[PDB]
């Protein structure tokens, strides 16, 4: 197997609207009733909007929040599942998941469509290197990294070598700063006899700005 | 409109011990003696995924040391052999009546032994400097507990609101964590003085561990 | 009585409870049933000889004449006697529903 | 109902009643059984398609299961539903004895 | 001991007549739907023959002229289309317990025409006028309606005979 | 099928006679059979019933013969005898022999008269002074129509024909067969 993928999700000015859609394989689609359930950065899970089969009419519901502002849809013939979301809010941010309920429970989810509403602007980020010192100040252990600063919305991501270089990796959450901008660190902690052997590359990609840096790390 | 509460809303446990959190209806979500209350797992920066349909059910793939029990109003799950990897929020929902709804949800820790962090210390970059800001970087690497006190010192000065912390979420393997300190100065104030500290106070350690560098 | 306790232990070739595992959407394609996804509803199968738990007066009637009469193949037929209900969970849409569906699964069999 | 007016008018392959002439003497070798000679007895015989006068919700299942299934062999089978009686006479020695016998004609039949 | 009474004792019927005679049991002969109660005839030098069994149900060979009906106590024999040779006496008969009792009998003599007898006599034979005995015989064939002797009804036209001798 | 023929009639007051009845072209063994007899000018009367063996023989007699007359069977033979003791005068009657399956008088046979008296005398064409009865028939039972065999009044009766002729007469107590040409 089953697969579900949401897409349209992204930055939007409040008043405004989005329509999210969900691609769906593996099951008998027409056969079952769909779901869009959220989740609020750092908060719980909410099904906002919920549509049967053709069989039962394709009856939908929707949570108090969206009544009247959503509008949940699908297209049996492509496998689809729609939201138009109209109206949107700063409390509308959240991942969007579609999932799949045959019975009662959400026996399959997709992994999310972030829907992010604000009045700000995308900004790409800055990529610094966190440069290690030649001196083993950690008992033969020396850690090095990228600072990711001011850039907007979320998310970034952060890979070592191209994803050759796993262990011992640390992207922190990004942390919103008065600016409103986010900032977040990648480290790497490597035995310290690696640095003047191994080069160590921090590949970040802020696909909304379309910023993609490479960014090679040394010591100074 | 049935809601779900959660208890506790959180909780830290050993490897081995047996985890329990109850999820308690508004209204019973009982029909005859089927039992409308489903539990899911959420793991960090993932979708959630079913562990138990109908109270006691396990979902496919699901290991054999989660359980689940109750009916009516109230209702368990039970991991009998906490593992690592079982950090996750749990989540009940009911299938009762229209609007399903989830309960708040259970944050679930591991605790394991205590291990003091490594730390690091990043000047800015020259790169940045010229920009006309400083960030001047602390890192905190592989400790338990969370808890740690993190003291920057310009000059020997102690510092206050110029700084921001990050914590990762708690590791999936070792179950420990990581912390980022950036304190953030203007390039005017970064080049006025010449000692920069961080300062690291944590369980682990006998007394604090002061990282540090001279601008230039 | 051609009951379960006695057809599972015992091999008969006459009139007896076969069981018969029915899955509701590979063999029957009812998608609606949410629980269970099938159930042992047996069924009855095997020849019905003379005397053989004849249900009627027709029944001993008619397996006399069959039994002494080649050319005749008019007899009785093994047929559920005992049956049970089977409890199932449907969704209307959302509205779960509950039903006790009666004399879904064959116990015992006998020859009409 | 595949009753007596239905089967004897529009002749159906599936579940229905047929006529059968029981004589007592020849077909059963009951010498004693003074009046009547025969009578007819009728049965039961042909398939169970699906929706054909099922008796139970087991018989509809099991008529849907074999019709999508036909290898399965655990069809509902074509058995009596409205039996009539048989009054006989006769003789204990000189002694006239009349017995109302209980089920004993078949008049409609069903799919079980 | 059913006692059986037949009505009438006797009658004179016509030629293709609808005769109706009766029976009357003492007891009811009938148990349920069965009425037993049985009818014969006997022909003037013959054994009875069986008619109708159980009341109202034909024997094998009687002509369709024979019909039966009655219940409990009151039985009815019917000769649809009378002949010359439904002349006889009747029984009827019960087997309702023992011991079967039989009525008395119900005659049924046939009226058709007026006939004459071709008067016959004969002279006694040298063979017993060798012995010391005459016997002088006087016949009277088929007419309708010393020791004499008549004979009874014909079964194909209904007449009779005398035979008087000296 | 079926045929019932009956045999032994013809005997002094307080004497014992024999009856048997042959009986073919059915299942005997399995039914019912009595006795029936007919005194003259008098109506029918059952005087002894025998059940099949399924009803281990059972009989019943008319309160008149009791004690008198024996009904027996053999199912071998398939014959019915009816051994007749103490006979006296009320006795004399036809004795016909008869089948009931049920309850009706399927089959008869044509009687046997029995005279319970006065020793056996021996006797168109004349049968002079002869007990009853004599049977007249013409040329071997081939003339069978106009024949009139007048009832006897010793007895004495006339059979005469309508029209190489012969008498054919019958007397079985007196072993007389005579046939006269006329």
């Amino acid at each position: 197997e089953v697969q579900l993928l949401e897409s349209g999700g992204g930055l939007v000015q409040p008043g405004g609207s989005l329509r999210l859609s969900c691609a769906a394989s593996g099951f008998d689609f027409n056969s079952y009733g769909m779901s869009w359930v959220r989740q609020a950065p750092g908060k719980g899970l909410e099904l906002v909007s919920d549509i049967v089969s053709k069989t039962y009419n394709y009856a939908t519901y929707y949570s108090d929040s969206v009544k009247d502002r959503f509008t949940i849809s699908r297209d049996d013939s492509k496998n689809t599942l729609y939201l138009q979301m109209n109206s949107l809010r700063a409390e509308d941010t959240a991942v969007y998941y579609c999932t799949v309920a045959p019975g009662g429970s959400f026996d399959y989810w997709g992994q999310g469509t972030l829907v992010t509403v604000s009045s700000a602007s995308t900004k790409g980020p800055s990529v610094f290197p966190l440069a290690p010192s030649s001196k083993s100040t950690s008992g033969g252990t020396a850690a090095l990294g990228c600072l990711v600063k001011d850039y907007f919305p979320e998310p970034v991501t952060v890979s070592w070598n191209s994803g050759a270089l796993t262990s011992g990796v640390h992207t922190f959450p990004a942390v919103l700063q008065s600016s409103g901008l986010y900032s977040l660190s990648s480290v790497v902690t490597v035995p310290s006899s690696s640095l003047g052997t191994q080069t160590y590359i921090c590949n970040v990609n802020h696909k909304p700005s379309n910023t993609k840096v490479d960014k090679k790390v040394e010591p100074k | 409109d049935i809601q779900l509460t959660q208890s506790p809303s959180s909780l830290s446990a050993s490897v081995g011990d047996r985890v329990t959190i109850t999820c308690r209806a508004s209204q019973s979500v009982s029909i005859s003696r089927f039992n409308l209350m489903h539990w899911y797992q959420q793991k960090p920066g993932k979708a959630p995924k079913l562990l138990i349909y109908r109270a006691s059910n396990l979902a496919s793939g699901v290991p054999s040391r989660f359980s689940g029990s109750g009916s009516g109003t109230d209702f368990t799950l039970t991991i009998s052999s906490l593992q690592p990897e079982d950090f996750a929020t749990y989540y009940c929902q009911h299938s009762r009546e229209s609007p399903w709804t989830f309960g708040g949800g259970t944050k679930v820790e591991i605790k394991r032994t205590v291990a003091a962090p490594s730390v690091f210390i990043f000047p800015p970059s020259d790169e940045q400097l010229k920009s006309g800001t400083a960030s001047v970087v602390c890192l905190l690497n592989n400790f338990y507990p969370r808890e740690a006190k993190v003291q920057w010192k310009v000059d020997n000065a102690l510092q206050s609101g110029n700084s921001q912390e990050s914590v990762t979420e708690q590791d999936s393997k070792d179950s420990t964590y990581s912390l980022s300190s950036t304190l953030t100065l203007s390039k005017a104030d970064y080049e006025k003085h010449k000692v920069y500290a961080c300062e690291v106070t944590h369980q682990g350690l006998s007394s604090p561990v002061t990282k540090s560098f001279n601008r230039g | 009585a051609l009951d379960t306790n006695y057809c599972f232990r015992n091999l008969e070739e006459n009139c007896c409870v076969r069981p018969l595992y029915i899955d509701f959407r590979q063999d029957l394609g009812w998608k609606w049933v949410h629980e269970p996804k099938g159930y042992y509803a047996n069924f009855c199968s095997g020849p019905c000889p003379y005397l053989r738990s004849a249900d009627t007066t027709h029944s001993t009637v008619l397996g006399l004449y069959n039994t002494l009469n080649p050319e005749a193949s008019a007899s009785p037929c093994c047929v559920p006697q005992d049956l049970e209900p089977l409890t199932i969970l449907y969704y209307v849409g959302r509205t779960p529903k509950v039903e006790q569906l009666s004399n879904m699964v064959v116990k015992s069999c006998k020859c009409s």
